[PDB]
């Protein structure tokens, strides 16, 4: 169960040359041991491209041995009786080897056979989870997506809470993996209550990831409570450096300590965002998005501020602040201007009946267009 | 078979399809701002602190 | 200080599950549990507690096992969570419905 | 020296702080922060900082 997810999570780090060259070569040790032990040989060939014949001779041997054993065993099983349960169990076991070697193709054949045959509802759900897990190993979004739909057909028939925890978290990784964080936060905070490590990245990872998503999604009170008043995160302390950085960030956002906000922002980038396979792609949007949320927050409470004041609080020069503010303003989240010659920062205040007016017409505009498009269509008939 | 007359008539007014003519003949830009920010934070800091 | 408390405890505990059986043994485990707490090592103390208790939940009738819940409550308080300070407070209250406990423990 | 005392006196601080403040700002809208600063006893900078959080 454990090697299935661990091989891929560890190997990622080595791949990256984003990381320091020194860090990159330490990862190499761990990854290398598990290539040979688990015989990852077809896939390994792929993976050497991206950065002893014995491994592979071993593969041929192991393969042949294992094959030969189980072959005539399954040929004997056919002569013999029970095809529902016992042959299905063996067919699962062929797939287990296939999943060991990194061919997604060959596991999917055998494990389908099990489903075909009439089995326990509990048993059904199980088998479909494993098929979808094979997608994570490579990290493909399209394959994962389609498999997890089926799982929901059987999920309430079995009605187990045991495997629905596994289901919640699988869909979580699919979401994390893509840019959208809204969905992830909702499943991954829940996994704090109940986690199962089975074919799933360890609980400590889930603690860190839950916290990142947390920040991005919930508004003040709610979000704060979810990412702080959680008993679980306090009990777990700061046991690894990465979980520390993110929590430090959370403290500073909430506490409105804006001097330490910026140091904490930089740490989270180096040690949270990049180790993460999922948020590697999304590093760019994430870190930038935080500078905007935090700035908005300070401005909300202030009619006006000075540039010199604002600048000082964060720990950047006055010039730097201005430049970085001029990015945020037309995009619009800050809702602000800078009256430059005076050096004051004004915050436009249309929060009222005017606000509600403007929003409401735009939403009306959206309904108006759809009606036309549909109208015109039917009208031709 | 009715709609078909029209589809062919439109294509002809275009001439071929340009669509395939082009390959034969031949804030998403925003850099990670983390790298630049690192430099900014540090220079301001040095002076601020030892002022 | 440090040295004496940990070394005396270790050598004693070893003497006492090898010369004698479970009876003396589990008594010395409360005492170490306490000393692990005074040392502000709170995981270490969690583990000792956790071994006794559910196995000896069929040996539950003793005042001494009520004490275990008491020590436990101090530990989850220091993990700084109240999901479990509640649980352990509830669990001490449950086993301390028995009136056999001295005045001192009830005060705690 | 006592954990309890301290926890619950941070709380005592804030409640006292909040209540006193409300009363100073009820009569007016466009209160000088300096005026507040003398009565409440928190410096002019420290008043600005609290107001923003509240």
């Amino acid at each position: 169960r454990v090697p299935n997810y661990e091989v891929s999570e560890k190997a990622f780090l080595l791949t990256q040359s984003k990381v320091s060259i020194e860090q990159r070569k330490e990862a190499a040790e761990f990854v290398l041991a598990k290539i040979k032990e688990e015989e990852m040989a077809p896939y390994y060939k792929y993976l050497c491209e991206e950065y002893d014949q014995e491994l592979y001779n071993e593969l041929c041997k192991k393969n042949e041995s294992k094959i030969k054993e189980l072959n005539e065993k399954i040929q004997k099983l056919e002569e013999d009786d029970e095809g529902e349960l016992e042959q299905a169990q063996a067919w699962i076991n062929l797939g287990e080897y296939y999943a060991q070697i990194g061919d997604k193709d060959n596991a999917e054949k055998t494990l389908g056979k099990s489903l075909s045959k009439a089995i326990s509802t509990g048993a059904k759900i199980d088998v479909m989870l494993t098929i979808a897990r094979l997608g994570f190993f490579y990290n493909d979004q399209l394959y994962v997506k389609e498999k997890l739909e089926a799982v929901n057909s059987m999920i309430e028939k079995g009605g187990d809470w045991e495997r629905r925890n596994r289901y919640k978290t699988y869909y979580g990784i699919h979401c994390l993996a893509v840019r959208n964080f809204k969905e992830a936060a909702k499943l991954l905070v829940d996994s704090l209550a109940t986690f199962t490590s089975i074919e799933l990245t360890s609980y400590e990872s889930i603690a860190t990831y839950a916290s990142v998503t947390g920040l991005f999604t919930l508004e003040r009170t709610d979000l704060k409570s979810k990412v702080i008043d959680s008993p679980e995160l306090l009990s777990l302390i700061s046991t690894t450096a990465a979980l520390q950085s993110i929590s430090s960030l959370t403290i500073s956002l909430y506490a409105s300590d804006y001097a330490s906000y910026f140091p904490y922002l930089l740490e989270t980038y180096a040690n949270v965002l990049i180790p993460c396979k999922y948020l590697n792609r999304h590093a760019d949007f994430f870190v930038r998005e935080m500078r905007r949320k935090v700035y908005a927050q300070l401005l909300e409470s202030y009619k006006t501020l000075s540039l010199k004041s604002m600048a000082s609080a964060f720990g950047v020069s006055v010039a730097f602040l201005d430049n970085d503010l001029g990015k945020f303003i037309p995009n619009k989240q800050l809702n602000c201007v800078i009256d430059r010659v005076n050096g004051i920062v004004e915050t436009n205040r249309p929060d009222n009946k005017n606000a509600q007016y403007h929003l409401l017409v735009k939403q009306g505009d959206g309904l108006l267009t759809k009606l036309q498009k549909y109208g015109a269509a039917v009208r031709l008939t | 078979t009715k709609k078909k007359n029209e589809e062919i008539n439109k294509k002809s007014l275009e001439e071929d399809d340009e669509f395939e003519d082009f390959p034969i003949d031949t804030d998403d830009v925003e850099v990670d701002d983390d790298f630049t920010n690192e430099l900014k934070a540090e220079l301001d800091r040095y002076k601020r602190e030892n002022q | 200080s440090l040295d004496d408390q940990i070394f005396v405890c270790e050598k004693s505990i070893e003497f006492a599950k090898r010369e004698k059986r479970v009876f003396l043994k589990h008594s010395l485990s409360i005492k170490l549990a306490t000393l692990h707490y005074q040392k502000k090592q709170y995981k270490d103390s969690l583990a000792l507690i956790n071994d006794l208790l559910r196995e000896f939940k069929k040996l539950d009738d003793k005042p001494s096992l009520v004490d275990v819940h008491l020590l436990e409550s101090k530990v989850y308080h220091k993990l700084r969570n109240l999901a479990k300070s509640k649980a352990s407070l509830t669990a001490a209250r449950t086993a301390a419905n028995s009136i056999y406990c001295p005045t001192q423990t009830v005060a705690e | 020296g006592d954990e309890l005392t301290r926890s619950h006196f941070n709380a005592l601080y804030d409640t006292l702080l909040e209540s006193n403040l409300c009363k100073i700002i009820e009569p007016f809208e466009c209160v000088e922060i300096s005026h507040i600063s003398k009565i409440i006893g928190l410096d002019t900078q420290q008043v600005e900082g609290k107001l923003s959080q509240m």
